[PDB]
C-alpha cells in the first residue's frame, strides 16, 4: 500500500561547510534556513522552475565558529541560530541584520528551541545546562539535571491539550544516555526516557506533538510517548543515525544513517526506502552522509543537508 | 689557593608551583573513564508532573 517514490529533484550549493541544521515555517513554504559548518546561514527562496529547487536569498554572518542547530519563528520572519561561540543570534529573514545576542552558555550551544508562540527561546549547551531566554536576549531560567552534554532539544507542539493550558512542553537529550521532559510557565521538571544503550545523538518530537522519536550512536531508534508516558517502539538502524525527523502528511520517520537515509513507515513498523545520492571518484568508505533532515509544511518535499557541503532535495513523486 | 664557582640547580615540583602552569608542556593527563551499567531497556521512570 502507498506506492510511493522520492526523487531528487535539485541540488542547493552554495554552502562552504556541513549543513547541520535545517528549519522551515509553516505559515511560508517557499523560505528555507540552513546554517552549516562555515559559521554562516542561508536563506533559500524554492523555485519550481528546473534544476535548482531553491535559490539563496541571504548569508547571515556574524558567529565566530560552527553553527550547529538553526531554527526559524513561527511567523517565518525571524529566525534563531545556535553556534559553537557560545552564543545565540536572533535574525530578522529580511533585514540580514541580527536582533539580539543570547550569552551566558559557558560550553558551545549545540541546539536551541523556539516557543509554540513567540514568548521563550530554549537553547542547549555542552555545559550541562538548559537555557530559558525571553525574545529581547536576557536568561530567564537555567535548568539543570543532565550531567553531560545535552545535545538536542525541540519542543512538543501542543495539539489539542485541555481547549488550552498555557504550559510549554518540550524534550532534552544528549551524552547522559538520557531523555528528559520538560514543562515551563512553573519551568520544572516532567517524566524521563531511558532507553538508549549509547548516548543520544538527536531527538525529535511528532508534529501532532504526542510521539517522541530519539536516535542515538548504536542506531537504536526510540519512539515513546510523552502525553501517555511510555514506549511506542523500537527500530535499530545498525549504522550512525546522525538525524531524524517525522512528516507532517505520512506516518513516517526519516533517519540519517552514516550509510544512507532510511524511512521508517510508523504505521507497518517496516522501512520502505533507502536514500543513497551518486557521487564520483569516492572509495565506498566515506561518501558523505546526512546531518540534516527537514520536511516540507505540506509533507511533499524532504531537504537533506550532507557533509559535503551540498544540501539535496528529494520531491516526493509517486510513480502509481 | 683561588677561587671556585659553585652553580646549583633545582627543578621544582611542578604540581605545587603555584602562579603558574602545574604541568610541563608535554605533560598529558587522562581522566579515567566512569563505569555504568546499560542492561535498562524500558526504563520510562515517570516523575510527578508540574503546572
Amino acid at each position: 500500500s502507498s506506492n510511493i517514490m522520492l526523487v531528487l529533484r535539485g541540488t542547493l550549493e552554495g554552502h562552504n561547510g556541513w549543513v547541520t541544521s535545517l528549519s522551515t515555517s509553516a505559515a511560508q513554504p517557499n523560505l528555507l534556513v540552513s546554517g552549516s559548518r562555515d559559521k554562516t546561514l542561508i536563506s533559500w527562496r524554492l523555485t519550481e522552475n528546473e534544476q535548482q529547487f531553491g535559490v539563496p536569498v541571504r548569508s547571515y554572518k556574524g558567529h565566530s565558529h560552527i553553527v550547529q542547530d538553526v531554527v526559524v519563528s513561527a511567523d517565518g520572519n525571524y529566525a534563531v541560530s545556535a553556534s559553537w561561540d557560545k552564543t545565540l543570534r536572533l535574525w530578522n529573514l529580511a533585514t540580514g541584520n541580527s536582533e539580539a545576542r543570547f550569552v551566558g552558555h559557558t560550553g558551545d550551544v549545540l541546539s536551541v528551541a523556539i516557543d509554540a508562540n513567540s514568548s521563550k527561546i530554549i537553547s542547549a549547551s555542552r555545559d550541562k545546562t538548559i537555557r530559558v531566554w525571553n525574545t529581547v536576549g536576557d536568561c530567564a531560567y537555567v535548568l539543570l539535571g543532565h550531567t553531560d552534554w545535552v545535545t538536542k532539544v525541540r519542543v512538543a507542539p501542543k495539539n489539542l491539550e485541555d481547549v488550552d493550558d498555557g504550559r510549554i512542553t518540550f524534550v532534552s537529550a544528549g551524552m547522559d544516555k538520557i531523555v528528559r521532559s520538560w514543562s515551563l510557565n512553573s519551568y520544572r521538571i516532567e517524566a524521563d526516557f531511558i532507553g538508549h544503550n549509547n548516548y543520544i545523538n538527536v531527538v525529535q518530537p511528532s508534529p501532532d506533538g504526542s510521539l517522541a522519536a530519539s536516535a542515538g550512536k548504536d542506531g537504536q531508534i526510540y519512539v515513546w510517548n510523552l502525553k501517555h508516558k511510555s514506549a511506542f517502539m523500537n527500530f535499530d538502524a545498525k549504522d550512525e543515525v546522525f538525524a531524524l525527523a517525522f512528516s507532517p502528511s505520512r506516518f513516517w520517520l526519516t533517519a540519517a544513517t552514516a550509510s544512507g537515509i532510511k524511512i521508517y513507515d510508523l504505521e507497518n513498523e517496516v522501512l520502505i526506502d533507502e536514500l543513497k545520492p551518486e557521487f564520483a571518484g569516492y572509495t565506498k568508505a566515506q561518501d558523505p552522509h546526512a546531518v540534516s533532515l527537514a520536511w516540507s509544511a505540506d509533507g511533499q518535499t524532504l531537504f537533506a543537508g550532507y557533509t559535503d557541503n551540498v544540501i539535496r532535495v528529494w520531491q516526493v513523486m509517486t510513480a502509481n | 689557593q683561588g677561587v671556585l664557582g659553585i652553580k646549583v640547580k633545582i627543578m621544582k615540583d611542578p604540581s605545587r608551583n603555584t602562579s603558574g602552569p602545574k604541568a610541563l608542556p608535554d605533560a598529558v593527563t587522562i581522566i579515567e573513564p566512569k563505569e555504568e551499567e546499560p542492561v535498562l531497556e524500558p526504563s520510562v521512570k515517570d516523575y510527578r508532573p508540574t503546572e
